[PDB]
Parts: C-alpha cells; sequence; structure tokens
DNA sequence: GCACAATTTAACACTTTTGTCAAG
DNA sequence: CTTGACAAAAGTGTTAAATTGTGCTATACT
C-alpha cells in the first residue's frame, strides 16, 4: 500500500485494517489441501499409467519379497486400467444414473393402498440433499455447514448403491426394514442373479400328490 | 471326482516372467502359460517358469 | 438382426452417463396426491422416461401411432409405446463429485491402491474429515515440510493457511501492561497474570475503558 | 351394444373350491357397531361348506 | 414385559408435555397418551413370534 | 460417523458473549448499508456487488464455477466489476472493505448460534428425517434469521432465530416427509385434524367417531370429510414387506401386470383384427371403405362425415346412409355365421 | 394355429438385470461375432 | 395423580390407557377378529 | 399457524361443428 | 343420392371458487 512505499517481505494472508490504519500481514503458506471425493478426483485425473508402471516396473524387482510384493498387487490395478482403456475419475461419479419407473414400480392394489420400492425412497432421500447443497453453494453459507451436508451427499449416494458397507443402513422411518438398493438386487440366494436369471417360475406346467 | 480335482490344479504362480510380458507372481492358468511358452520356444525368446 | 455372442463390462463415466440420461430429475417428488400424474420432475415423469398410456402424449393432443416419436409441442412426452419406460434412465446432477462405495471399501480397494492410500485414511478423507496435500506450496510443519499426498487437519491446515493465534482471557477491571498493537515475546507478560506464548503483534479485544 | 361406463367387478369362486353356501354377512359402513376402513362403501362375507 | 417398556415410552411422552405449555394449569388428563401403550400392545399381540 | 462428527465441528467453536453478539449484529450491518452505498458509487445492483464480495471472500473460482451449470459469468460479469469498483477514491474503497469484513461477520453469528440450531432440531425427532438432514434444513431457517435480524430492537438474537428454526423445519416435513407429495396446507390441516382425534379421545377416553371429530373440529367439518383427508393421509406400503410367517417370502411379487398384453390378449386382438378384414369383404367397394374411414381403421383416426363426404364427392348425407346399410348389412351375415358373435365379454 | 413355435430373444429378466447394472454406472455392452455393437433394446434407449 | 412440585397443590384426575386384549376360556385371544395363540417362550434363568 | 399472492379448476355464457330427419 | 332445417354435442371465451405456494412473527432458549 502506500502508493508503493511500504512491502511485506514475507509469504502469507494480508489484512486490511480501517481503524489502525495499516496493512497487516499474517504468516501462512498459500497451501491447497482440499478435503472430499473432488480432492481424490483431482489425483485419480492427474494420475499417470504410465510413468506409475515403468516405475513399479523397476520398484518389483526390488530383491525384498516385500516391496515385491507390494508392487505386483499395485500395478496389478495399473495394468488393468492400461490394456482396458479406462480411466480412474470415471470413479468419482458427477451424474447419479437414475432407474426408469417401472425398473422401480409404484403401484396400488385391491383396497386402494399403494405401494413401492424402497429404491425409489432411496432414489428420493438423495435429490433432497444434493439439491439444498446446491441453493447453498449458492447464497453463501459458511463452510461448516456445507462440509457437513455435502457429506451427507457422499453417503445418501452410496446408501443407493450399496445400503449397509456402511453404518446402520437406512429404513424407513418406525421399520427395522433394511432398504434394498442397487447392489442389493444382484448379490445373495433371492436376487435377481440367482432367483431370475439362473431359475425362474414358468409357463405350462403344474403339480399333485403321486 | 477326477474332472474336479482338474480344475482344482489348473492354476499356477508365476516364477520369473522371462521374456513374456507377465510379472513375478502374476498367477493365470496351466493351458494358458503352457501355449505361451508354445510359442515363445518357437519365437526364440525364453519361456516362463511356474509353480503348480 | 446379428448373433450375440460376447458380452463386456466396463466404467460407465459420467459423460456417458449423460448420455444415457433423458432427463436430470430435480424435483424428489413421486406424483401427485390427487391426479397422481408423474410430477413435473417426478422420478416417474412423464415427460423424459415416456408415456404411461401407449402412443399417447401427456396432454393427449397426439393420441395415434399416426403420429410416431413426434415430440410434443406443449407436454414435450414423445408418443410411443408405454414399454420404453423400462429402459429409458434418468440422471441426476451432483453439486459436489463423489466416489462410488464399490472401489472405496471393496476388499483390495481399487481407488485405494491407485491413489497408494490406505483403506483407514482414504476413509476419513474421502468423507470429509482429515485435509490432504495438495501442491504444498513451500509449506511446512513441525519443522519438516509437508508433501503432496500427506494428510493433514483442520488445525494445522488453517493454521497454515490462516496463521497461528493466541487468545488470553482477562478478568474485569484488570489492564494490560502492553500497548495495543505492540510486538510481545514468549513468556513475556501482557497482563498481571497473562503469559505471552508466542512472539508477535498482540491485539486489544474489546475494551472496557477509554 | 351400448358401452356403459360401469364395468363387472364381481367375485367369482376360485377353481377347485365349490359346494354349497351357508352364511351370508353383510356389514355396509355406517351401520351400528362396525368401523369399516376409510374409503370403503360396504363388504360382503359368504361362507362355503 | 411388552406392558411395561411400553409404558415407559409413555413415561417420557409425559416428561415433555409438562415441561412446556402452562405448568400452572395442567391435569394427567393432558399429560398422558394412548398410542404409546396401545401400539406397543397391537405390537406384541400381532407380530411376535 | 457424521452424526457425533457435527455435533463436535460445532462444539470445536465458542458460542458469543453479549458483547460479541450486539457488535456481530452491527458489524453485520455495517457491511451491508455498505453495500447500499456502493450501489450509489459505481452504479450497480444491490445484490450484485454483495454477491461479488463472496467471490474475493468466500472464496476463489470455486464460488461461481458450480452453482449449477449456470449461475452468472464469473470473468464476464464479475471480473469487470471486481475492476469496476477497484479505481475509486478513499472516500468509496472504505466502504469496500466494511463489505467484506461486514459481510464476513455473517458467517460468524451463524456459526455461533449453530450450537442452538442443532439443540433446536433435537426435539423434532420423527419427522422422517434422521437428525442431520433434519438439522441441516433448519441450520438454512438461520441463515434468513440472521441478515433479517435487527440489534436496534435490544433483543437476544436466541428469540429471533429461533422462530425462524422452526419455521424451515416444520417447511421441510411438509415439503418432503410422506413418500408422496403433499402441498403444505393440506399436510398441516391433516396434523390438525389428528391432534384433534388424540386429544377428544384422551378426554371422552373412548376413541371418537367420524361425525363427533369432525364436530369438535368446527364449522364445514362432517362426517365424510375427515375420512375423506384420512384416506390420503397413509402413505404408501413397502413393497419389501415380507408375507406370511417365512424369511423367503415378499410383497412385490404378489402384484400382477396389467401394463402389457397377455399372449391370449394378443391372439384375441389377432382374431378379431383378422376375421373383421374378412368380414369385411363381402361389402360394397365405397361402404367397404367408408366403413373404416368412420371407424379410423385405416389412419388410425376418425373421419367425420364432412371428410368422407370430400373423399369420394358425395354429401354429407350421402355417407351417413351408406354406414347405415352397411352395419346392417354385415349384420345378416354375422346372424348367420357367427363367426364374430364372440368377443361380447 | 398349428405353426412350430417361434426363436425367441430377450429372456426380458436380463434386460432389466443390464438397466439395473447401468444404475451402477456399468457398461455393459453386448457384442456379436467380431467385437461389435449389439442393440439389445430395439429403438428404446438410443436416443 | 399430578402433583406440583413447590406448591403442594395436588391433582388426581383419573384417565384413559387404551384396549387390552382379553384371553376366552381356552386360552386363546382374538386379534383382529381372528382367533391367534400365544406359544410359550423358553430361555436360561436369569443369576450367575 | 396465518394472511395472501399465485395459479389451478370448475363454472358457465354461448358459438360452431356434427349427427340427424322428412322430402326430393 | 341431395336440400334444408335442427337439436345435440363439442367448442371457445371469460369467471368465480378453490387450492396451493410463501414469507413471517421479537422475552429467552446456544
Ligand atoms: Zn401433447
Amino acid at each position: 500500500a502506500d502508493g508503493g512505499k511500504v512491502k511485506s517481505e514475507i509469504y502469507g494472508r494480508v489484512e486490511v485494517d480501517l481503524v489502525r490504519n495499516v496493512v497487516r500481514v499474517v504468516e501462512s503458506y498459500d497451501i491447497d489441501a482440499r478435503m472430499g471425493a473432488e480432492a481424490i478426483q483431482e489425483l485419480l485425473k492427474e494420475l499417470d499409467l504410465e510413468k506409475l508402471e515403468r516405475e513399479l516396473l523397476e520398484e518389483m524387482k526390488h530383491p525384498s519379497r516385500a516391496r515385491r510384493a507390494k508392487a505386483r498387487k499395485r500395478l496389478e490395478v495399473v495394468r488393468a486400467f492400461l490394456d482396458s482403456g479406462n480411466r480412474p475419475e470415471w470413479m468419482i461419479l458427477e451424474a447419479v444414473p437414475v432407474l426408469p419407473p417401472d425398473l422401480r414400480p409404484m403401484v396400488q392394489v385391491d383396497g386402494g393402498r399403494f405401494a413401492t420400492s424402497d429404491l425409489n425412497d432411496l432414489y428420493r432421500r438423495l435429490i433432497n440433499r444434493n439439491n439444498r447443497l446446491k441453493k447453498l453453494l449458492a447464497q453463501g453459507a459458511p463452510e461448516i455447514i456445507i462440509r457437513n451436508e455435502k457429506r451427507m451427499l457422499q453417503e445418501a449416494v452410496d446408501a443407493v448403491i450399496d445400503n449397509g458397507r456402511r453404518g446402520s443402513p437406512v429404513t424407513n422411518p418406525g421399520s427395522e426394514r433394511p432398504l434394498r438398493s442397487l447392489t442389493d438386487i444382484l448379490s445373495g440366494k433371492q436376487g435377481r442373479f440367482r432367483q431370475n436369471l439362473l431359475g425362474k417360475r414358468v409357463d405350462y406346467s403344474g403339480r399333485s400328490v403321486i | 471326482i477326477e474332472i474336479v480335482v482338474r480344475q482344482m490344479l489348473k492354476y499356477v504362480e508365476v516364477t520369473d516372467p522371462g521374456d513374456s510380458r507377465l510379472l513375478e507372481g502374476q498367477v493365470l492358468e496351466k493351458w494358458d502359460v503352457e501355449a505361451l511358452n508354445e510359442r515363445l520356444i518357437a519365437e526364440g525368446k525364453v519361456p516362463v517358469a511356474w509353480k503348480p | 438382426k446379428k448373433e450375440v455372442r460376447k458380452v463386456r463390462i466396463a466404467l460407465a463415466s459420467p459423460e456417458k452417463i449423460r448420455s444415457w440420461s433423458y432427463g436430470e430429475v430435480e424435483k424428489p417428488e413421486t406424483i401427485n396426491y390427487r391426479t397422481l400424474k408423474p410430477e413435473r420432475d417426478g422420478l416417474f415423469d412423464e415427460r423424459i422416461f415416456g408415456p404411461i398410456k401407449d402412443y399417447e402424449c401427456a396432454c393427449g393432443k397426439y393420441k395415434r401411432q399416426r403420429f410416431e416419436g413426434k415430440v410434443c409441442e406443449r407436454c414435450g412426452v414423445e408418443v410411443t409405446r408405454s414399454i420404453v419406460r423400462r429402459y429409458r434412465m434418468g440422471h441426476i446432477e451432483l453439486a459436489t463429485p463423489a466416489a462410488h462405495i464399490w472401489f472405496v471399501k471393496d476388499v483390495p480397494s481399487k481407488i485405494g491402491t491407485l491413489l497408494d492410500l490406505s483403506a483407514t485414511e482414504l476413509e476419513q478423507v474421502l468423507y470429509f474429515n482429515k485435509y490432504i496435500v495438495l501442491d504444498p506450496k513451500g509449506a511446512v510443519l513441525d519443522g519438516v515440510p509437508v508433501e503432496k499426498r500427506q494428510l493433514l487437519t483442520d488445525e494445522e491446515y488453517r493454521e497454515l493457511r490462516y496463521g497461528k493465534q493466541e487468545t488470553y482471557p482477562l478478568p474485569a477491571g484488570v489492564d494490560a501492561l502492553v500497548k495495543d498493537g505492540e510486538e510481545v515475546v514468549k513468556g513475556q507478560e501482557l497482563a498481571p497474570g497473562v503469559v505471552s506464548r508466542m512472539d508477535g503483534v498482540a491485539l486489544y479485544r474489546f475494551p472496557r475503558r477509554v | 351394444e351400448k358401452a356403459r361406463d360401469v364395468k363387472d367387478t364381481s367375485l367369482r369362486v376360485p377353481p377347485g373350491e365349490g359346494g354349497i353356501v351357508v352364511g351370508r354377512l353383510r356389514l355396509r359402513r355406517g351401520d351400528p357397531g362396525v368401523e369399516l376402513k376409510p374409503g370403503v362403501r360396504e363388504v360382503v362375507r359368504v361362507f362355503v361348506a | 414385559d411388552q406392558f411395561r417398556v411400553g409404558l415407559a415410552r409413555l413415561a417420557r411422552g409425559v416428561r415433555e408435555r409438562m415441561v412446556m405449555g402452562s405448568p400452572d394449569t395442567l391435569t394427567p388428563a393432558k399429560l398422558v397418551n394412548s398410542r404409546p401403550l396401545e401400539a406397543a400392545l397391537r405390537e406384541f399381540f400381532s407380530r411376535s413370534q | 460417523d457424521p452424526v457425533r462428527q457435527y455435533l463436535h465441528e460445532i462444539g470445536q467453536v465458542p458460542l458469543l458473549t453479549l458483547e460479541e453478539e450486539i457488535d456481530l449484529a452491527r458489524k453485520v450491518e455495517e457491511g451491508m448499508e455498505a453495500i447500499k452505498k456502493l450501489s450509489e458509487a459505481t452504479g450497480l445492483d444491490q445484490e450484485l456487488i454483495r454477491e461479488v464480495v463472496r467471490a474475493k471472500i468466500l472464496g476463489t473460482a470455486r464460488i461461481q464455477k458450480i452453482p449449477g451449470l449456470k449461475e452468472k459469468p464469473d470473468p464476464k460479469t464479475v471480473e469487470e466489476v471486481d475492476g469496476k469498483l477497484k479505481s475509486l477514491p478513499k472516500e468509496l474503497k472504505r466502504y469496500l472493505h466494511i463489505a467484506r469484513e461486514g459481510e464476513a461477520a455473517r458467517q460468524h453469528l451463524i456459526e455461533a448460534n449453530l450450537r442452538l440450531v442443532v439443540s433446536i432440531a433435537k426435539k423434532y425427532t420423527g419427522r422422517g428425517l434422521s437428525f442431520l438432514d433434519l438439522i441441516q434444513e433448519g441450520n438454512q431457517g438461520l441463515i434468513r434469521a440472521v441478515e433479517k435480524f435487527e440489534y436496534k430492537r435490544r433483543f437476544k438474537f436466541s428469540t429471533y432465530a429461533t422462530w425462524w428454526i422452526r419455521q424451515a423445519i416444520n417447511r421441510a416435513i411438509a415439503d418432503q416427509a410422506r413418500t408422496i407429495r403433499i402441498p403444505v396446507h393440506m399436510v398441516e390441516t391433516i396434523n390438525k385434524l389428528s391432534r384433534t382425534a388424540r386429544q377428544l379421545q384422551q378426554e371422552l377416553g373412548r376413541e371418537p367417531s367420524y361425525e363427533e371429530i369432525a364436530e369438535a373440529m368446527g364449522p364445514g367439518w362432517d362426517a365424510k370429510r375427515v375420512e375423506e383427508t384420512l384416506k390420503i393421509a397413509q402413505e404408501p406400503v413397502s413393497l419389501e414387506t415380507p408375507i406370511g410367517d417365512e424369511k423367503d417370502s415378499f410383497y412385490g411379487d404378489f402384484i400382477p401386470d396389467e401394463n402389457l398384453p397377455s399372449p391370449v390378449e394378443a391372439a384375441a386382438q389377432s382374431l378379431l383384427s383378422e376375421e373383421l378384414e374378412k368380414a369385411l369383404s363381402k361389402l360394397s367397394e365405397r361402404e367397404a371403405m367408408v366403413l373404416k374411414l368412420r371407424k379410423g381403421l385405416i389412419d388410425g383416426r376418425e373421419h367425420t362425415l364432412e371428410e368422407v363426404g370430400a373423399y369420394f364427392g358425395v354429401t354429407r348425407e350421402r355417407i351417413r346412409q351408406i354406414e347405415n346399410k352397411a352395419l346392417r348389412k354385415l349384420k345378416y351375415h354375422e346372424s348367420r355365421t357367427r363367426k364374430l358373435r364372440d368377443f361380447l365379454e | 394355429k398349428g405353426e412350430d413355435v417361434p426363436e425367441p430373444s430377450v429372456p426380458e429378466s436380463f434386460r432389466v438385470l443390464v438397466k439395473e447394472l447401468q444404475a451402477l454406472a456399468l457398461d455393459v455392452q453386448t457384442l456379436d461375432e467380431k467385437d461389435n455393437p449389439v442393440d439389445i433394446f430395439e429403438g428404446l434407449a438410443s436416443k | 395423580q399430578l402433583i406440583h412440585k413447590d406448591t403442594g397443590l395436588i391433582k388426581e384426575d383419573e384417565v384413559f390407557l387404551g384396549h387390552l386384549p382379553l384371553m376366552t376360556e381356552d386360552g386363546s385371544f382374538i386379534i383382529n377378529g381372528a382367533d391367534r395363540v400365544i406359544v410359550s417362550q423358553i430361555h436360561r434363568s436369569p443369576g450367575v
């Protein structure tokens, strides 16, 4: 300040003072420490599978069996992403695929009462938080509320994916019945694989006593 | 029972990938590495050692 | 019209999923409590997934196969078979990118092996708990310079981007033996019972007398 | 044939189940000593011997 | 057992009504409740094994 | 665990002394008026300069790069404003820093009373929003109470805040809650009815009747209205509800499909579409056409007499008679062959 | 009518299985005799 | 009885609770108009 | 919980199209 | 096969009624 007179000789955050007429500088380094899925996305998006490959090659021929082993079991996944031709940043999703309505049906039965899949309520309680958040990131709200609200997003999203691999599974209020997510349909005895693919009810059949 | 057992031992662990693009300890099938070494012998390159 | 002998599997990317979706489900509603029709943006909305009735647009101006596929200029619904609602997906655009719990909590944990992190640390990291270094910008922590991939906490993070400051309590009636905006040393007294724990510039807070 | 607004909603006894009728119990709502579910006018109950 | 554990859920519905409103004019006629008990019994007599 | 998490994060900051509070509101409003005085300088909008302050305070390019794919141009409508307000005399310059620090303090106020908001939403459990989700919607109802506060009124911010916390919470529970969507007033009116029910069931000791419960409700209320809205009250049923005494059974699979044709129905509609074709062949060439033009068998759409007459060149009267003799002519063949006497449901 | 039963195509449980996987951001592609795209949903999800 | 902690004022006023199903002659209740039965349970006795 | 602007709906006055009848 | 005359049905326009979407209050309460 002072039209080119006083000048700080050290790094740090600058602080304006109207009362004491001073531009004070507080020692600090501008660092980008970002915490969250965003940062992880940054790293994954900047990764060089090729570099890490040729590096882990030299790393693997290390005489010690341990290091060699970890290097193997690493370059494994790396090579997977190589031969496949897929980018790891996709593992961090920006757009959540919504399943079609007839796949997640809601229909009324006799008596008039309705019915619905658990994945519907999941796919709903997701959008709620992802929305409120979008309003906050607009209207200028404090980092605490943001970091927490955004946390419930990363957990809700995952709840629509694998419900229960983290914490007590979300259930309809009042009931202890876990919500069935995408992964809940596939895996399992009665899942869409074992009950609706490798076996099924049929047509033109029947049974009786012998 | 024999069929089952055959399926039980059909995977071998790699030792010294040699001239192949394989990696030490990269476990794969029997017939696979077999055919690999088969071609490698013809191409003049050194085969791959492995443990059942 | 062509033989099917092979089935691949890959990782879907956000830009791909955007291609899949016929629309972004905004309003987290199911249907109207009266008309029982899909809400404007509701997860069952015909305007994107498809008609509830064969070859009928919502408003009902195009009611027949005579007009096929032509999008309605009133309701916005494509006149076609009502079966399309089983294969036409949606998507939800996340304000903040999030990861897929699969790769996160999976036994080998792909994203964990790639980034060269641990399931324990990458846990807090992705879940918004502890910060992670990206381009330290010539920073330092406890004498040992912090580098990328390292994991910080709230305190040390702010301490490196906002500097370090120490609050000293004053019992009513007591005065500061040090002048406002004056440089103090560690151990030096600011008040009869106040002992400075850092070299730097102290500042008055809410004076009780002038 | 006149297309009447109203269609047949009736209740026909399932296959394999046949016999006589020894009971008639019909309880319409708004009747004394009978509370019916909201949105339900009447209910009919038949017994088959 | 279900009656008492269901009654404690009423006891809490008691301790939240008295701590507000008008602490002067109150009777248990406004401080009790049915459902915390009623539903507690209705639950047992049906769903339990 | 996110639960203890939020609590500890808000437990990382002290609350506020009465002094700190009054001062907070003071500087905050000084910044809010500072921006207002800036609008009278460079001639910009009230909210323009306002948000642009957050553009240098609330963060770098992270604030305008994700309020959705569209908010307002960062390098264009902002950067020009970040330099347009940059060349001003010492008179106007200070009013900028007062906006930065003034708007800054707002955040401090919110963070401070956050330990209140969380303790407010605490007695609201059961709505169908688990704590954090419930608390969050309440926290935003703090952000409203803040910018609208007045220190001059010599009122502790608690009283003003709390009401705006309960407002937001009671607004979210009527806008989310139940799986299906319920317009706000109606959601409330439900609550009013149940509120009466559990009341006179308490006084009389026996549960009420649809007539008396409506009686104690007010004018216009009858025995039907209460049961009427009561039908709409109850929410859907989880398709995952296990039926029977077993663990291998569900409630979903027990639901048929009417939205798709059955094989017998396809074969049925096929038999009608065929038998009608051959039964059509036995008619006059003009009436055979005119017939399927009036039933919409051609283009799927029905053509009124006015159109048919313009198709052949006859009048709207001739076509009319043509149909009369047509149907009645197939009548004779049908009263015999009895092939199409079916399809009578 | 007597004709021999035609040759079926999509089990339809599988189509749903595939879309369910698509919800997991899993790209499931069906191929033919030479590494080539095969549309199992006739004109449906094509967009 | 609802009694004040300070005022020393007593207020009794009997109230209502709900409906408790009664057992029949044979030993089986009737829930939702259906004849059900409560089967005995068994578990280890309390103690050391 | 309420005053009320916002928007939807049923309300209804009335114009025009379309099925229709006795007579050429 | 054809006019002219009509009533019922289907339009077309402006309203009154209702239904639904919103901002908000101030002792203090963290
Ligand atoms: Zn339309």
